[PDB]
């Protein structure tokens, strides 16, 4: 991964999907968010899980520079991952705030 | 390269109406990994950049009007307004977004229905002021007349003359709705000071006859 | 909010070459894709060809013939465009776009526009001349007077009625091109008893080559 977004540290204010999430030709997903903190620059945390109580991560996270570099509030920015066949979620942020969306994929 | 063809570039509305838009591409703008078509919708205004409406063939753009649908697949699309309204008439596009180069229809434009208007006609001899100067226009104006679609003819001498005319239309007049056109003759002031009659003979469906102007040199 | 604001209208000589900016707001720049778009009147919209900030990595539609060349600054969250050897051909508004490759959302967030003209001509004042009707009189109740502002460069001119009080009834046309140089003309519509009893006088500014001239509408005489 890039230093980039670990120097940042990870974001801690909440974020909000913009639009439902959508599947590429490939099969990975693409996922937009608005994060509402101001603490920017911050590197937005993003993975697939299974297991909402262990949050293991599954499948992979493909964008380069998963980070917010805006100070101001209400930034967007473009998530895209690689999700396990069948049955996953989007999980997006770290902590209490953190959302999730349902996904599925098929060719188990 | 992916063509889209949008057809017709023009259609008339009246504010209620259910208007249908139609977008052909050349080859398939469906990616079956997804299953999803590839094709987006756009609105452009006068003097602004285009708006996104429409993506994926079908899916509305967060803010875009419920009376926006997206339909179609493959290479046949359509968007449908349900009811339009006064702020919908602009030009919409629609695009290939299924591989590069992208690529964009000519547009459908948008105008408004109204009764048909014959067209008032005035013409008017080059001033003196140009005549001392060296050139000669003559100018043709056409105004207030409705459906757009108008030719205009110019006669020199109980002749016709066809080279050296330029034609500029007016938008649809956000009032009344009708449209305006001048046609400009362009001569030097050698030949014109050579010929006498000059006419502007005006073609439009109100009309069973050309609806003519025209003057002589000789008379004041 | 998403803002992608581009640079200011430029005016070109042939041969030369041009570079267009676009300074984006409200989004992670190195997140997502600059597309550029040409949009000259008589075509429809037309893609140049896209960069990725984040990466560098460019795409380019063959039919520029290698002449367009797209650069960023990831600091200043700005996208070039340079379009070298222009051609009047390449006279039109041209547009950047946020997009994200890969996915189908398709070109979500526009810049405003910068229009480019690419022409040879020189600043040169426009000639103003009243068209009075046909001599002799119409002998209605209405009459329809003009103005013709020919050859002049570069847009825009303001043409007014009276100083602008004469509003009502007026049809100013849009500019042709005509031998590298602009004209546009404009009419009037009034009662017999307004005028030629009342004064009325076309009034055009050409800014650019310090132009302001007052045409009255005179009767002709023989
Ligand atoms: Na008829
Ligand atoms: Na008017």
């Amino acid at each position: 991964m890039r230093l980039k977004g670990v120097s940042y540290s990870l974001c801690t204010a909440a974020f909000t999907f913009t639009k439902i999430p959508a599947e590429t030709l490939h099969g990975t997903v693409t996922v937009e968010v608005q994060y509402a903190g101001t603490d920017g620059p911050c590197k937005v945390p993003a993975q697939m899980a299974v297991d909402m109580q262990t949050l293991t991560p599954v499948g992979r996270l493909i964008t380069a520079n998963p980070v917010i570099t805006e100070s101001t509030e209400n930034s967007k920015m473009m998530l895209e991952l690689d999700p396990p066949f069948g049955d996953s979620y989007i999980v997006i942020g770290v902590g209490e705030k953190k959302i999730t969306h349902h996904w599925h994929r098929s060719g188990s | 390269d992916i063509v889209m063809t949008q057809s017709p570039s023009s259609l008339s509305v009246s504010a209620g109406e259910k208007v249908t838009l139609s977008c052909k591409s050349s080859q398939s703008l469906l990616h079956s990994g997804n299953q999803k078509n590839y094709l987006a919708w756009y609105q452009q205004k006068p003097g602004q950049a285009p708006k996104l409406l429409i993506y994926g063939a079908s899916t509305r753009e967060s803010g875009v009007p419920d009376r926006f649908t997206g339909s179609g697949s493959g290479t046949d699309f359509t968007l449908t307004i349900s009811s339009v309204q006064a702020e919908d008439l602009a030009v919409y596009y629609c695009q290939n977004d299924h591989s590069y180069p992208l690529t964009f229809g000519a547009g459908t434009k948008l105008e408004l229905k109204r009764a048909d208007a014959a067209p008032t006609v005035s013409i008017f001899p080059p001033s003196s002021e140009q005549l001392t100067s060296g050139g000669a226009s003559v100018v043709c104006f056409l105004n207030n007349f409705y459906p757009k679609d108008i030719n205009v003819k110019w006669k020199i001498d109980g002749s016709e003359r066809q080279n050296g005319v330029l034609n500029s239309w007016t938008d649809q007049d956000s009032k009344d709705s009708t449209y305006s056109m001048s046609s400009t003759l362009t001569l030097t002031k050698d030949e014109y000071e050579r010929h006498n009659s000059y006419t502007c003979e005006a073609t439009h469906k109100t009309s069973t006859s050309p609806i003519v102007k025209s003057f002589n040199r000789n008379e004041c | 909010q998403v803002q992608l604001q581009e640079s200011g209208a430029e005016l070109m000589k042939p041969g030369a070459s041009v570079k267009l900016s676009c300074k984006t707001s409200g989004y992670t720049f190195i997140g997502y894709w600059i597309e550029w778009l040409k949009q000259r009147p008589g075509h429809g919209l037309e893609w140049v060809g896209e960069i990725f900030p984040g990466s560098g990595r460019t795409k380019y539609n063959e039919k520029f013939k290698g002449r367009a060349t797209f650069t960023a600054d990831t600091s200043s969250n700005m996208a070039y465009m340079q379009l070298s050897s222009l051609t009047t051909e390449d006279s039109a508004i041209y547009y950047c776009a946020r997009y994200y490759y890969g996915s189908y959302y398709a070109l979500d967030y526009w810049g405003q526009g910068t229009s480019v003209t690419v022409s040879s001509a020189k600043t040169t004042a426009p000639s103003v001349y009243p068209l009075a009707p046909v001599c002799g009189g119409t002998t209605g109740s209405s009459v329809t007077l003009g103005c013709l502002v020919k050859g002049y460069f570069p847009e825009p001119v303001t043409l007014t009625w009276n100083s602008g009080s004469l509003s009502s009834g007026v049809h100013t046309f849009p500019a042709l091109l005509q031998s590298g140089l602009y004209t546009l003309s404009s009419s009037v519509t009034v009662t017999s008893n307004t005028w030629p009893s009342q004064t009325i006088t076309c009034n055009v500014a050409h800014p650019a080559s310090s132009t302001k001239v007052d045409k009255k509408i005179e009767p002709r005489v023989p």
